């Protein structure tokens, strides 16, 4: 397998106390499958806010201020050898989604609810995914970190991203830092008599980790 | 007391004129920056990324099935299965790229560029497929032979799944030379396997790609 | 001709890019005895032809120049004193022509009359965090820079209508997180919102997929 | 969810067909935990 | 946003706390034909902008720059020649419009036309004692500085009424004896005095001790 | 007054207020008419190596 | 007899300026300061 | 108080603090008394147990007749923690 | 703040004055030359 290091950095610690768990945050986490089928849109994830019910991480993250971390990413989507397509992997920070409609006027234009921007732990489809439900072209954006997920050539991609944030600590509760975004470019085709739809599954590690300032419930 | 006078050019305000203002804060300090990852400095860097390019884009076609070549069956050799034009900043495949994009801003390029192919379609389903360039004069060729007698790569569905031409030197000031995209042989099929597949196309520039003059776009129907 | 040559490669950078002292804002005034003051909340996407250029990026830092240019109605040269103001981010808004926000020291003042060469000024970077953003995920204009209040110096009135520009330079511009080009048109301000229906394509249509137009 | 919390391997099959799971500890005198 | 960094420690000093180019003094002019000198006797506790920042210090020592921008009821550029003249602490004040303390030597005077740019002078240290102090328990303004007459340049008299504004601005400021600042409401100018009844507490109310309000 | 310098490529300002006149490519000086005569310099502008007023081949 | 262009900004009054002016009354000796005890230099020392 | 004049001169601050308490009382007279610091976020506690979760000082009324709780870090850009 | 003093021969366009302008593009570098041949440098080449 290949890893496309996100802009060409590891994940690191800050520079000069925040805790270090180091033991029990530091394990694959693994989101349900994703049932990928012909007619489908796409998926997104809003990262800080898929774990923020999961087990240690959640507590760890909901009873804190502070939260600073990488992610290290593993997408595997395993198919027949007689399906055929193609996936786009992308990590995209600061992944706005925008709201559709026709109203220039402040008070009564539309904009996405809590459960659009913020889906949790099942993740959201798009509804027009040839402009990223931003009013941004699919065609170029591959200027961020990407895989192929080609179903005749591989069955996994993996994106080790840093910490991508203009100010070094923030909240993980009303911020949600960077997104992924798996669309279908190639649509699926299969013989009549084979499997009708194909699994997609992410598993997800905390990469250096760092909390501060605890705070009782 | 210094004597002094005045030339032509005086008391006038040149919009790109390189002087300093004084300051409204003075002593103020910003605050200190940290380490962004991803720190651009020139445009080059965003022109050496490949972008599908947008080369189905006929009529009858809706949003996304028109970044997709159908490469199908039921046809037969020496058939032309797509074809298009090398210029970036022109009206065609080649507006819906990046390279496309930013070359617009400028009104001078130059250098030569990369086109790469990628097969999506069964592992069980193979062929041949032969990429042509034809440079500037020369049209499109009709028959599968001129375009083997101009630049060819005889790409089959083996383990490349993802072939790369390199475009040399197309420039600015100029017809512009086709890529031309014919069926070697056929597109055979096992039982158990649809027989339509597509190729996604994608475009970028090279290290020599270098541009001069920055003037107004015009993708923008606002003020 | 034939470009056979390589062009140059320092007019591509973001120093290059950016740097030229382009429009962003137009105020007017009455002053009729009828707001004689004029307030402008500075924001950079004001324009779409400078919005597209900076929307393509996800962090900036920089500096600014301002240039003041007032005409009249028509365009005379009335040797009457002018007076912009400054309101850092925080700092309250005047609220009328003589209020007494147009005499604290705090929010600096520029003199100027109409006879004079345009008015410059330089701001710097005024940002609580590291650097600016235009995409802010999560829970007035993004990113806070100031107000460039702006009224006549007199004591009883005057009787005429000014009307200003302010041309905008950025200046020691640093970019980070690059971004794909916005191709479907604007609707809001502070909000990237395009249309569901009438989705315009990234390029014009032809007649086949097998030609050459 | 509260099942990847806990321990977990995503397991794929591809070209592990024969995944291996470590149960520490589980002694006698007890609940018990469940896979 | 969360400031997490640690901010700049320039502007808190004394030279940064000062050092700024405010409003003192506006001074109005008629010359019917009927005053048309107009005395300033400075005192930099006249706004209560100021003397809020200068009465938390008790001695003080500080050079002073002066700005004079005058305009006209309206505003125009007349281009009249006007006459500053400083009156250093001793020396007796004007009388008359054309007195002969208008032309005695000592006196410096600045001439400057109302097309010009805004007149500016700078004053030193001008006390007998080794500096300022705004507290004298023992036994006019205070410290005194000196006069800052004004008047139009002309022989017979003229037929507009001027307005002007002094802008101070201090520098190279020393601060001696620190004293709290002073919460209750003013009352003259030269004099501390508050009121016995309606005593303003320092902090406005809340519901209970027992909250967070 | 407004001088505009419209660069090889760039289109011409077709009205008195178009959207030519505020774009920040072109760059603008601006004068009065009691000020000293404007001045400005305009550097080789041209694709080729040199200019030529005989272009024996095929505004 | 040097050449020279004045630039936009000329004949201004910037508020937050950092520019001298010309004295007054030149040759004119100050007092001068004696050890006066409790000299503060900046607010740092008043908020602890 | 005075860093609350001075710093609304100013429109940004950072830093810690610090809350310096002091007994005006009998000497016969003794007692315990449980300060307690509570960050941004949560609010006030209702019992003492959750108080003394978080950060506390149990201070008694013996020699010690002055403690004092330093306040880690409180800034501008924020509820904001109570004690 | 220097003291200066305008002298006659202020604000005056002088046609055959040998004095540098500002230019319209900073930064923009022109077509590198090549060596054409036939270069001339002054008209008494030409007389002769």
């Amino acid at each position: 397998a290949n890893i496309v290091l996100a802009y060409g950095e590891w994940p690191e610690y800050c520079p000069d106390k925040p805790t270090r768990p180091d033991v029990s945050v530091n394990r694959f986490y693994t989101l349900d499958s994703k049932m990928w089928q012909e007619n489908s849109t796409g998926w997104y994830w809003k990262f800080p806010d898929v774990l923020n019910k999961t087990g240690v991480f959640g507590q760890n993250a909901q009873f804190h201020y502070l939260y600073r971390s990488g992610f290290c990413l593993h997408v595997q989507c395993n198919a027949s050898k007689f399906h055929q397509g193609a996936l786009l992997v992308a990590v995209i920070p600061e992944f706005v989604i925008a709201g559709r409609g026709s109203n220039t006027k402040p008070n009564e234009a539309p904009h996405p609810g809590f459960t659009t921007t913020f889906p949790g732990t099942t993740g959201a489809t798009f509804h027009d995914p040839y402009v990223l439900d931003s009013g941004v072209p699919l065609s170029q954006a591959l200027i961020y970190p990407h895989q192929w997920i080609n179903l005749r050539t591989n069955n996994c991609a993996t994106v080790i991203v840093p910490y991508i944030n203009a100010v070094p600590f923030d909240s993980a509760i009303n911020h949600s830092n960077f997104g992924l975004i798996v669309i279908p470019v190639s649509p699926l085709k299969y013989s009549s008599g084979a499997t009708t739809a194909i699994p997609i599954t992410i598993t997800i590690a905390p990469l250096n980790s760092e909390f501060g300032g605890l705070r009782q419930a | 007391g210094i004597p002094a006078e005045l030339r032509p050019g005086t008391n006038q305000f040149l919009t790109t004129d390189d002087d300093t203002a004084a300051p409204i804060l003075p002593g103020f300090t910003p605050t200190p920056t940290i380490h962004i990852p991803g720190e651009v400095h020139s445009l080059l860097e965003l022109c050496r990324v490949e972008t599908i390019l947008e080369v189905n884009n006929t009529t009858e076609a809706t949003g996304l099935t028109r970044l997709l070549i159908p490469v199908s069956s039921q046809n037969k050799a020496d058939e032309l299965c797509a074809a298009f034009m090398v210029d970036p900043g022109r009206i065609g495949p080649w507006q819906s790229t990046l390279v496309g994009q930013i070359c617009r801003y400028y009104t001078q390029w130059s250098g030569s560029l990369k086109v790469t192919f990628m097969f999506t379609g069964s592992f069980m389903a193979t062929g041949k497929m032969l990429v042509a360039y034809s440079p500037p004069g020369s049209a499109q060729p009709a028959n599968r032979e001129t375009a083997m007698l101009g630049t060819h790569v005889i790409w089959d569905f083996g383990l490349q799944s993802s072939v790369s031409l390199v475009i040399p030197w197309i420039s600015n000031t100029h017809t512009a030379g086709v890529v031309t995209l014919w069926y070697q042989t056929n597109y055979v099929v096992p039982p158990e396997t649809p027989g339509e597949a597509y190729i996604i196309a994608m475009g970028a520039a090279q290290d020599n790609f270098t541009l001069k003059i920055c003037k107004d776009t015009d993708e923008v129907t606002q003020q | 001709r034939c470009v056979v040559n390589r062009n140059g490669v320092l007019e591509t950078t973001i120093n290059h890019f950016f740097s030229r002292s382009g429009l962003v804002g137009v105020v007017n005034l009455t002053d009729g005895g009828t707001t004689g003051y004029a307030t402008w909340d500075i924001d950079i996407m004001g324009f779409v032809q400078l919005r597209r250029k900076c929307e393509m990026f996800t962090y900036m830092r920089f500096n600014a120049e301002f240039t003041f240019v007032t005409t009249t109605k028509n365009g005379e040269a009335r040797p009457y004193m002018l007076q912009y103001m400054y309101v850092p981010p925080g700092a309250p808004k005047p609220t009328g022509r003589d209020a007494f926000q147009w005499q604290t020291a705090t929010n600096p003042s520029v003199f100027v009359k109409l006879t004079d060469p345009p008015a410059q000024v330089s701001v710097p970077f005024m940002s609580p965090a590291s650097a600016y953003q235009w995409f802010y995920d999560g829970y007035c204009p993004n990113n806070m820079m100031g107000t460039f209040a702006v009224r006549v110096v007199s004591r009883e009135a005057s009787q005429l209508k000014l009307q200003t520009r302010v041309y905008m330079k950025l200046k020691h511009v640093r970019a980070w997180v690059p971004r794909p080009i916005r191709s479907q048109p604007y609707l809001l301000k502070n909000f990237p919102n395009y249309d569901s229906s009438k989705i315009t394509n990234s390029a014009r249509d032809r007649s086949s997929i097998k030609q050459a137009n």
